[PDB]
Formats: structure tokens, C-alpha cells, sequence
């Protein structure tokens, strides 16, 4: 049971950036597919950004070109990087892993669920 | 996306009539059956009728052949179940259900499972409560 | 250098219940597909860290049901893996090509069957399935189906009900 804990979350300005992380535990973090949704009030979960064993990575068209996703392995950490953010950006994202080789987008697909950080765009 | 919201149930006499409707939001499917089902407890669910956007053919239960007949309204996207001559094994809740029909080469074959129930509208037949 | 590539690309994917074997001889392992794995929703192997590549399509929700030890239409009546499988799965979304408008009524499932299929068994059969007690006679009725049914993919539906094109291989 591989725990995912989620931290940065807040209120920021239009246009501003913000970098959430998710830390997880567990022997077999490098070899997961991490992924990152986010779900709005009335909105429906919705699939944000994810990367795999081999780094590569695959984005919402909502958000390509101004988040970015990445790993660190040595800290079993993935981190989300939210620039230009607008307040259709506004929602509650959670981190996701996969015990998986593929690039889930689907959230079906993944394994195990972290508790979600708030993100307010005023 | 769809939608089924069933009405028109209610407490009748053995031997009177109800007419029930089904109003659907959403049917974008081309080929579709649309069907009437019943579940009371402690009884299985039992088709009671359907009709299907191919060749409009429809098909009743043994049961209730020669007393209940399902149609469509010709202007708005509502279809309805007329029961007449109701019996007290006729007690349920009533479902409308959508889905595809099954195409097999150039032959439509008729579904098993549906996508899509509405919430049921209770039929009680009864000569108290 | 194993012919991967074909069975990845192939512009037409069969129904479940018709599911596609292609035989590959012997072959130098081309490992370009696993390092690719980021291309695909699913990409999962068993029993590692004689080829054959079946494929098919099925919904998303379904996707789950393509592994050892599975339950559910699919595993049960369209395609089964043996427990001790060897091998990989791999998925993606196929939307863009098998959905369309209205509905796409080409891709099949197998609803009904008497017993469960064996691993890597296949039943293209169309017999009226007699779900209750009187004999169908190739008649279909509330107690007498199809035992196929349509997937009928939209275009907009929710990515449970979108179409999934998987490839499987045994070695
Ligand atoms: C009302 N219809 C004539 C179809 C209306 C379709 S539209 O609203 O998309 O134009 C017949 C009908 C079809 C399904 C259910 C009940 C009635």
C-alpha cells in the first residue's frame, strides 16, 4: 500500500505560477506512472498532466505549454509546475500512481490516490 | 449527456388503467432500442416491452400481451407504456432503459443490456393500499 | 527483428469476440516498443520484467479485465489469459479512428456464453442464447438473445465507454 501525499497548494494571483509535489512511499516508485487531476466545484475529475518510468511525459490539452511535469526518483517525489495559471485553473488536484509501464490518462487506470491540495486562481 | 425520467405511477383497482412516461434527454445513438422494464422485491426484473429505431417493431412480455402497449410521441423525445386491465402481479417499479441496437452484418439484432436506466415510477395495484 | 510494427499499426483492429492472432517466428527482440511505452494508456507484462500478438478493441472500462486471473464479459466469454501467462498488454485510446457520429456499430462483444472460455480460446458462433427455460428455436424474445451486442461508439462519450485498441503478446 503505497502512500501519496500532496503539498503546495494556495491562493495565487492570475498569471501567477505556483509548483505543487507529491511525495510517495513505497520500494517501486521509479518503475510508476505518476499522474496528476484535478476536480472542480460542479466539474468532473479531470486528467491534468502524468510522465512515466522513462520520463516521458503527456498533458491535457487544457494546460500543454504552461505546466510541466517531472520526477525525482532519489526523493520519490513528482512535481507539477503551474505558470500563467487562470482561475479556470481553480479545483483541487491529486496525485495518482500506476503500477504501470504505459502513460495512464485515464483515471481508471490508476492504482493508488493521494488526499488532493487545493489550488485558488483569483 | 442521457437522461431517463419516468412518471405517471401511482395507486389503481384491479381491472384499471395507467399510462406511464418515459422522457429521454440526450439520444444520439442512430440505432437504439428503448425498453420498459419492471422489479418489485423479491421478484426478478422482467422486460416488459421495447421498441427500437431500426423497424420500429416492438415486443411485449407474455405476460402482459393484449394489455399494455408502448409508443412514441410523435413531437417530443417522451415514450410512453398505456397499461390497461392491471392486475395486482402487475405491483413493481417501472424502468425505462436505452441502448444500442446490435448490428451483425446487414441484420440489427435487439440488446440485452442497456446503457441507460431512469430512476422507476412505482405502479400499485390494489383493492386498499 | 520481430514485425512489431504491423500489428501496432494496423489501420483495421478486430472485434473481441473475433479477436486477431498473428503468428511471428523466432525473431530478434526489438525492444524499441518498450522504451516507447509512453505512447500508451496501458502497458503492463506478466511472468518478466514462441510470439504471438492477438488484438482487438474494447471499451475503456474493460481494459482492467485484460490480465491474468480476470472477471467479466470479456475475460469470461471474448478473450481470456491462462494464469500463468507470459507476456505483455498493451492499450490505447483509439477514439479518433473507431468512434463515430451516431454510433460506431461495428465492434462486437460476447454477452452470453454456457461456460467460460479456456485460455486463449476464441467463439465467433451466433447461436440465439435461451436465457430462460423454453427453447429459442433462432428466435429472439425477452428470454432469447443475439449473444452479441454493438459497443456503438460515440465521439463524445466518457472515456470508460471510448474504444481501446490492444495488443497482446506471448512469448
Ligand atoms: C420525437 N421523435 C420524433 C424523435 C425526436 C428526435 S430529436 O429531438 O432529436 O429531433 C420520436 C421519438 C424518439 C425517441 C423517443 C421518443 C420519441
Amino acid at each position: 500500500q503505497v502512500q501519496l501525499v500532496e503539498s503546495g497548494g494556495g491562493l495565487v494571483q492570475a498569471g501567477g505560477s505556483l509548483r505543487l509535489s507529491c511525495a510517495a512511499s513505497g520500494r517501486t516508485f521509479s518503475n510508476d506512472a505518476l499522474g496528476w487531476f484535478r476536480q472542480a466545484p460542479r466539474k468532473e475529475r479531470e486528467f491534468v498532466a502524468a510522465i512515466n518510468w522513462n520520463s516521458g511525459t503527456y498533458y491535457a490539452d487544457s494546460v500543454k505549454g504552461r505546466f510541466t511535469i517531472s520526477r525525482d526518483n532519489a526523493k520519490n517525489t513528482v512535481y507539477l509546475q503551474m505558470n500563467s495559471l487562470k482561475p479556470e485553473d481553480t479545483a483541487v488536484y491529486s496525485c495518482a500512481a500506476a503500477s504501470d509501464y504505459g502513460l495512464p490518462r485515464e483515471d481508471f487506470l490508476y492504482d493508488y490516490w493521494g488526499q488532493g491540495t487545493q489550488v485558488t486562481v483569483s | 449527456q442521457v437522461q431517463l425520467v419516468e412518471s405517471g405511477g401511482g395507486l389503481v383497482q384491479p381491472g384499471g388503467s395507467l399510462r406511464l412516461s418515459c422522457a429521454a434527454s440526450g439520444i444520439t445513438l442512430d440505432y437504439y432500442a428503448i425498453g420498459w422494464f419492471r422489479q418489485a422485491p423479491g421478484k426478478e426484473r422482467e422486460g416488459v416491452s421495447r421498441i427500437r429505431s431500426s423497424d420500429g417493431s416492438t415486443n411485449y412480455a407474455d405476460s402482459v400481451k393484449g394489455r399494455f402497449t408502448m409508443s412514441r410521441d410523435n413531437a417530443k423525445n417522451t415514450v410512453y407504456l398505456q397499461m390497461n386491465s392491471l392486475k395486482p402481479e402487475d405491483t413493481a417499479v417501472y424502468y425505462c432503459a436505452y441502448g444500442p441496437l446490435t448490428k451483425y452484418g446487414s441484420s440489427w439484432y435487439w440488446p440485452y443490456e442497456y446503457d441507460y436506466w431512469g430512476q422507476g415510477t412505482q405502479v400499485t395495484v390494489s383493492s386498499t393500499s | 527483428l520481430c514485425p512489431f510494427g504491423e500489428v501496432f499499426n494496423a489501420t483495421r483492429f478486430a472485434s473481441v469476440y473475433a479477436w486477431n492472432r498473428k503468428r511471428i517466428s523466432n525473431c530478434v527482440a526489438d525492444y524499441s516498443v518498450l522504451y516507447n511505452s509512453a505512447s500508451f494508456s496501458t502497458f503492463k507484462c506478466y511472468g518478466v520484467s514462441n510470439v504471438y500478438a492477438d488484438s482487438f478493441v474494447i471499451r475503456g472500462d474493460e481494459v482492467r479485465q485484460i490480465a491474468p486471473g480476470q472477471t467479466g464479459k470479456i475475460a469470461d466469454y471474448n478473450y481470456k489469459l491462462p494464469d500463468d501467462f507470459t507476456g505483455c498488454v498493451i492499450a490505447w485510446n483509439s477514439n479518433n479512428l473507431d468512434s463515430k457520429v451516431g454510433g460506431n456499430y461495428n465492434y462486437l462483444y460476447r454477452l452470453f456464453r454456457k461456460s467460460n472460455l479456456k485460455p486463449f480460446e476464441r467463439d465467433i458462433s451466433t447461436e440465439i442464447y435461451q436465457a430462460g427455460s423454453t427453447p429459442c428455436n433462432g428466435v429472439e424474445g425477452f428470454n432469447c438473445y443475439f449473444p452479441l451486442q454493438s459497443y456503438g461508439f460515440q465521439p463524445t462519450n466518457g472515456v470508460g465507454y471510448q474504444p481501446y485498441r490492444v495488443v497482446v503478446l506471448s512469448f
